[PDB]
C-alpha cells in the first residue's frame, strides 16, 4: 500500500527563534507529495537509508517501540514507552525475528484519535529525534495539513544505524532527502507554511 | 564570508586578539565590499 | 573635540568654513551599567573525573562522557603544566572561562605518541581513520600528556587494522588473507622512545550556544536593569541595547530569538524564565 | 632476587615527624612505579601512597593527605616517605610494593618496619 | 570511593573441604581484582590478579572467577597451610581498597 | 589569484577539503571580483 | 630502494633518486605507521594514489 | 668485561622449531644494535639477522625470511632468536654479536652454540 505525504515532514531547521519571517534553509526533509510506505495492523525492518520521516494514526497507542541498528538482534537502540513512563536504552538487547509486546550500551533515558509524527535522522553520530502530537478523527490515512515537528532529545550515540523496526493502527513511513525548503514563521514563531524548491 | 561567525560580538568573546583580527578582517573585507557595490549601485541608479 | 564649531573646522581640514549644514560624526548614548546573567548550576565540575580518570579507555572504544550541569573553570585545565599540549581549534583557550556551552562531551583515549597529531581535524592516519575520527568543522580543545608511568608496564591498548572502510565523523565500531581480529595492541613499555610512548588524551567537544545553555563558566551575576542603556551579558551572547519586557511567546527549548540582520532580537533571562 | 628493605620505623610523640627509607634491589628500580601501604596491629591493611618512576604524579590516601610526603631517587634505588604531624592512629607496619606491571606482586613486597606513635 | 565486601567475615572448614569467598563491589570493577592471603606475622602475599590468573609458584587449587561486581575465591581441595585470612582487592580506580577480609578455621 | 592552479577541478582532485577551501577561496574571491567589475561596466555602459 | 635504504646521504651532499616508468603506490608509504611526520604541500597524502 | 654467551643448542629434526638465546654482560645491551650470524661445518660465516635496540626494526637474511624471527628483552640483557620450519641447510654454529659503534667488534662476539638439523 501507498499514499500521499501531502505536505508533511516538515521541522525546524535549527534551535533559534524567529518570527515574521521567510527563512530558507536546506536539510533532510521529506518531500511534498512522496511516496510513502504505509503498513497496516489487523489481521517489518525496512531500510534506513538516509533519515526516515515517521508517523503513526491511534485508536489505543498499541505502537510503542523502534529499534534501530544494523542487525537489530544482540549485536542497537531500543524506544519503549510502557503506558506511564518513555524508556529509552540503546543496550544490544535479545530481540526475536518477530519482535512484539504483551498486554554493551551508552545511553540510558527514563521519563484513530490522536497523530504522532517523529523524524529520525543520524548525522555525525547524532541521533536526532524531533517530534509533534496533535488531535485527529480520521481512520483512513495521513490528513491532508500542515504543522511543523520539533526537537526534544538529542542523542549523541555514534550507533550506526542501516535499518529500522516498528514494534508494537496504521504506521507510515517516508525517506530524507537533502532538499532546500522555504520556511515561513507566523507572528507568533510557528511554521505555518513551506515551499519544496 | 569565510569567518568563523557572522556574529561580530561573538568571535571577540571567543577569541584572543591575535587570532580574531584575522577573521575580523575577513568580515570587514566582505561587508565593506557589501558596502562598495550598494553605494555603486545607488550612484547609477541616482544618474537614472 | 572642544565644540561643535572645532567639530566643523576639523572635517572641512579649514580655519574658516562656508555656512551650511555638515555631517561631522555620530551621537551615540552610552551605556551606563554593566549586567551579567548566569544560572544557578554553581555546582563543581567534575573534571577531575575525567582528566584524573585512573583507567582510560582503549582508542577504538573510546570513553564518551557527558558533561552537563556544572561551572566548568578551564583556568585548572589550562594554567596547569602537566599537559604537553593544549590546542584549541574553534575557540581561545583563554576565552573558555567567558562562554556558555549547551553541552560539553569529554572524550578520553590513550593513543601512541607518533599519533597525537592525528588527533586533529581534517587529518587521516590508522588511528584517525580507522579509530576516532574528527569532523572538519571540529569545535573544541584537545588536549594530551605523557603517561608513561601510569600506561606503560602494557599491551591492554587496541586499535584496528586491515580490515575495513568507513570512520564517518565520531563512529565507535567495536565490532570484533586468511584471518585477523581487527585490533593490535600497542607494545607500551617504560623503556621506548617519545614517539612510542602512551599518551593520555582528552577532547572537550563543544556545541556551541544554540539552545538553553547549561554549562557556564564561572562568571559572577548580577542584577537586571530595564529601559536603560547596559552593556549586557546573557551566558556569553553579548551586547548594548535597552531591555524591555516582551509580548513575544518563545517554545521551551529556544534560547533566544533573532532578526533578519542575525542580530540578537530578544532573550529568555537563564535566572528568570 | 628481588628484595624491598624498609628502614626508618620507630617510636614518635603525637604531633612529631619520622621518615622512612626504602631500599630496592633485583629489578629496574627507576622504571617501576613505587607504593607504601601500612598495616594497623591485626587490623586490616591500608593504602597510602604511590609514585611514579619520574614522580611528575604523587597520589595519597585520604586520611595522610598534607601530612604525608613520598619522594624517591633512582640514583641511589631508594624510597621515602616522610610524616609529619603524627598522631596515634598512623601507629602501622609500613611497607614498602612495587609492581612488575600494575599490581602489587608478592614479590615485590617488604619485610616492613613499625612506627609507633 | 570504591567499597567492597567480603562474604563471609569467618569460616570454619576441614582439610580437604571446598570453600568459596565471595568479594561484592559498590560499582564495575569489570575484571580488575586481587586476592591475597595473609598469615599472621607475615605480609600480604599474592593469590590472583584480574581475578582469574594464576601467578608463579602458586597452587592450582588457588583460583578465581567473576567479573564486574560480583566475584569469587575457590578452594578445590584444603590443604593444611591455607588457614589464612584472604583480601579480595581492587585497582580499578585509586585509592586501592581492600576487603574487611575472610579468615579460614579449622 | 594566488591560488596553486586556475582550474578548479585541479585543486579538488589534488587537495583535500580541509586545505582546499583556503585555495579554493582565493579563485572565488577573484572571479566574483571580477563578474563586480564586469557587471558594473554593463550597467553604465547601458545607462550611455 | 630509496626508503628503506640501508644508507642515505649526508645532507651538504644529499642524494637523489629519479622514478619514472613505475606503479606508485603511495598508500604503502602513507599508512606505514613507522613514520613521525608525513607532510604534503601542493597535494594531498590521500589524493596520490 | 665484554661477554655474550649463546644458549639452546641441539639437534633438531627436520621441520620442527626451536629458541635460542643470548646474554649479555660488561655493555650497554639496552642501547646496541644485536646481530646473529651462522657458520655452518667448514664453511663460510652467513650473516642472519639483526635488531636494533629498541626493535622498531628487524632485518634478516633471504635464506631465513619468513621463518626466523629475532628478539631481545633489555631487562634482562638478552638476545633470543626463534627457528621454525628448520631445513638441514640450516645446521651451523650460531653467534650473537654487536659493535661498540656500527661494526661487529672482535670483543662483541660470543662462543657460540651449535644447531643440528636432521
Ligand atoms: C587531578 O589531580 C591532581 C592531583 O591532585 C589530587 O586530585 C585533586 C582532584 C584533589 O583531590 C587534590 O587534593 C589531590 O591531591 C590535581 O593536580 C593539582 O592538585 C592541586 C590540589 O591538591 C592543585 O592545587 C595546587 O596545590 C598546591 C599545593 O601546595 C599549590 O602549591 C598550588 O599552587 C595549587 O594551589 C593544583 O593546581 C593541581 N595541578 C597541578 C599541581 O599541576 C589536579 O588539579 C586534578 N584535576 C585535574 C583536572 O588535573
Ligand atoms: C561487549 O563486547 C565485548 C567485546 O569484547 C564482549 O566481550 C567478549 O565477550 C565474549 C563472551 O560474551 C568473550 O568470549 C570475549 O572474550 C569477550 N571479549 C574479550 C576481548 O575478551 C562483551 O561480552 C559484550 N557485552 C555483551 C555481549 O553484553
Ligand atoms: C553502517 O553499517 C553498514 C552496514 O549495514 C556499513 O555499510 C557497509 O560497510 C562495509 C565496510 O567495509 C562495506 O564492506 C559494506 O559493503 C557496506 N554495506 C553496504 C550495503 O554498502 C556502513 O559502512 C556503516 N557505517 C558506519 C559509519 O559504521
Ligand atoms: C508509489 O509508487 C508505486 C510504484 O512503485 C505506485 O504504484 C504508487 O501509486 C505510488 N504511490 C502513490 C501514493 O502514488
Ligand atoms: C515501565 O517500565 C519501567 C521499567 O521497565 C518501570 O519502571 C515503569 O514503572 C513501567 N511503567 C508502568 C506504568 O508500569
Ligand atoms: C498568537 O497567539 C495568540 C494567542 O496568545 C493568538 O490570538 C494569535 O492569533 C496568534 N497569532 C497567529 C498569527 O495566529
Ligand atoms: C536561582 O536562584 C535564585 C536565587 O538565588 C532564584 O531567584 C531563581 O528563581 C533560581 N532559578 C530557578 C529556580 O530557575
Amino acid at each position: 500500500a501507498y499514499t500521499n505525504s501531502f505536505t508533511r515532514g516538515v521541522y525546524y531547521p535549527d534551535k533559534v527563534f524567529r518570527s515574521s519571517v521567510l527563512h530558507s534553509t536546506q536539510d533532510l526533509f521529506l518531500p511534498f507529495f512522496s511516496n510513502v510506505t504505509w503498513f497496516h495492523a489487523i489481521h517489518p525492518v525496512l531500510p534506513f537509508n538516509d533519515g526516515v520521516y515517521f508517523a503513526s494514526t491511534e485508536k489505543s497507542n498499541i505502537i510503542r517501540g523502534w529499534i534501530f541498528g544494523t542487525t537489530l538482534d544482540s549485536k542497537s537502540l531500543l524506544i519503549v514507552n510502557n503506558a506511564t513512563n518513555v524508556v529509552i536504552k540503546v543496550c544490544e538487547f535479545q530481540f526475536c525475528n518477530d519482535p512484539f509486546l504483551g498486554v554493551n550500551c551508552t545511553f540510558e533515558y527514563v521519563s484513530f484519535k490522536n497523530l504522532r509524527e517523529f523524524v529520525f535522522k543520524n548525522i555525525d553520530g547524532y541521533f536526532k529525534i524531533y517530534s509533534k502530537h496533535t488531535p485527529i478523527n480520521l481512520v483512513r490515512d495521513l490528513p491532508q495539513g500542515f504543522s511543523a515537528l520539533e526537537p526534544l532529545v538529542d542523542l549523541p550515540i555514534g550507533i550506526n544505524i542501516t535499518r529500522f523496526q516498528t514494534l508494537l493502527a496504521a504506521y507510515y513511513v517516508g525517506y530524507l532527502q537533502p532538499r532546500t525548503f522555504l520556511l515561513k514563521y507566523n507572528e507568533n514563531g510557528t511554521i505555518t507554511d513551506a515551499v519544496d524548491c | 564570508f569565510g569567518a568563523i561567525s557572522s556574529v561580530l560580538n561573538d568571535i571577540l568573546s571567543r577569541l584572543d586578539p591575535p587570532e580574531a583580527e584575522v577573521q575580523i578582517d575577513r568580515l570587514i573585507t566582505g561587508r565593506l565590499q557589501s558596502l562598495q557595490t550598494y553605494v555603486t549601485q545607488q550612484l547609477i541608479r541616482a544618474a537614472e | 573635540a572642544l565644540d561643535p564649531l572645532s567639530e566643523t573646522k576639523c572635517t572641512l581640514k579649514s580655519f574658516t568654513v562656508e555656512k551650511g549644514i555638515y555631517q561631522t560624526s555620530n551621537f551615540r548614548v552610552q551605556p551606563t551599567e554593566s549586567i551579567v546573567r548566569f544560572p544557578n548550576i554553581t555546582n563543581l565540575c567534575p573534571f577531575g573525573e575525567v582528566f584524573n580518570a585512573t583507567r582510560f579507555a582503549s582508542v577504538y572504544a573510546w570513553n564518551r562522557k557527558r558533561i552537563s550541569n556544572c561551572v566548568a573553570d578551564y583556568s585548572v585545565l589550562y594554567n596547569s603544566a602537566s599537559f604537553s599540549t593544549f590546542k584549541c581549534y574553534g575557540v581561545s583557550p583563554t576565552k573558555l572561562n567567558d562562554l556558555c556551552f549547551t553541552n560539553v562531551y569529554a572524550d578520553s583515549f590513550v593513543i601512541r605518541g607518533d599519533e597525537v597529531r592525528q588527533i586533529a581535524p581534517g587529518q587521516t592516519g590508522k588511528i584517525a581513520d580507522y579509530n576516532y575520527k574528527l569532523p572538519d568543522d571540529f569545535t573544541g580543545c584537545v588536549i594530551a600528556w605523557n603517561s608513561n608511568n601510569l600506561d606503560s608496564k602494557n599491551y591492554n591498548y587496541l586499535y584496528r587494522l586491515f580490515r575495513k572502510s568507513n570512520l564517518k565523523p565520531f563512529e565507535r565500531d567495536i565490532s570484533t588473507f586468511n584471518c585477523y581480529f581487527p585490533l593490535q595492541s600497542y607494545g607500551f613499555q617504560p623503556t621506548n622512545g617519545v614517539g612510542y610512548q602512551p599518551y593520555r588524551v582528552v577532547v572537550l567537544s563543544f556545541e556551541l550556544l544554540h539552545a538553553p545553555a547549561t554549562v557556564c563558566g564561572p562568571k559572577k551575576s548580577t542584577n537586571l536593569v530595564k529601559n536603560k542603556c547596559v552593556n549586557f551579558n546573557f551566558n556569553g551572547l553579548t551586547g548594548t541595547g535597552v531591555l524591555t519586557e516582551s509580548n513575544k511567546k518563545f517554545l521551551p527549548f529556544q534560547q533566544f530569538g533573532r532578526d533578519i540582520a542575525d542580530t540578537t532580537d530578544a532573550v529568555r533571562d537563564p535566572q528568570t524564565l | 632476587q628481588v628484595q624491598l628493605v624498609e628502614s626508618g620505623g620507630g617510636v614518635v610523640q603525637p604531633g612529631r615527624s619520622l621518615r622512612l627509607s626504602c631500599a630496592a634491589s633485583g629489578f629496574t628500580f627507576s622504571s617501576y612505579a613505587m607504593h607504601w601501604v601500612r598495616q594497623a596491629p591485626g587490623k586490616g591493611l591500608e593504602w597510602v601512597a604511590v609514585i611514579p618512576f619520574d614522580g611528575r604524579n604523587k597520589y595519597y590516601a585520604d586520611s595522610v593527605t598534607g601530612r604525608f610526603t613520598i619522594s624517591r631517587d633512582n640514583s641511589k634505588n631508594t624510597l621515602y616517605l616522610q610524616m609529619n604531624s603524627l598522631r596515634a592512629e598512623d601507629t602501622a607496619v609500613y611497607y614498602c610494593a612495587s609492581s612488575s606491571g600494575y599490581l602489587f606482586h608478592s614479590d615485590y613486597w617488604g619485610q616492613g618496619t613499625l612506627v609507633t606513635v | 570511593d570504591i567499597q567492597m565486601t567480603q562474604s563471609p567475615s569467618t569460616l570454619s572448614a576441614s582439610v580437604g573441604d571446598r570453600v568459596t569467598i565471595t568479594c561484592r563491589a559498590s560499582q564495575s570493577i569489570s575484571n580488575w581484582l586481587a586476592w591475597f592471603q595473609q598469615k599472621p606475622g607475615k605480609a600480604p602475599k599474592l593469590l590472583i590478579y584480574e581475578a582469574s590468573s594464576l601467578e608463579s609458584g602458586v597452587p592450582s587449587r588457588f583460583s578465581g572467577s567473576g567479573s564486574g561486581t560480583e566475584f569469587t575465591l575457590t578452594i578445590s581441595s584444603l590443604q593444611p597451610d591455607d588457614f589464612a585470612t584472604y583480601y579480595c582487592q581492587q585497582y580499578n580506580s585509586y585509592p586501592w581498597t581492600f576487603g574487611q577480609g575472610t579468615k579460614v578455621e579449622i
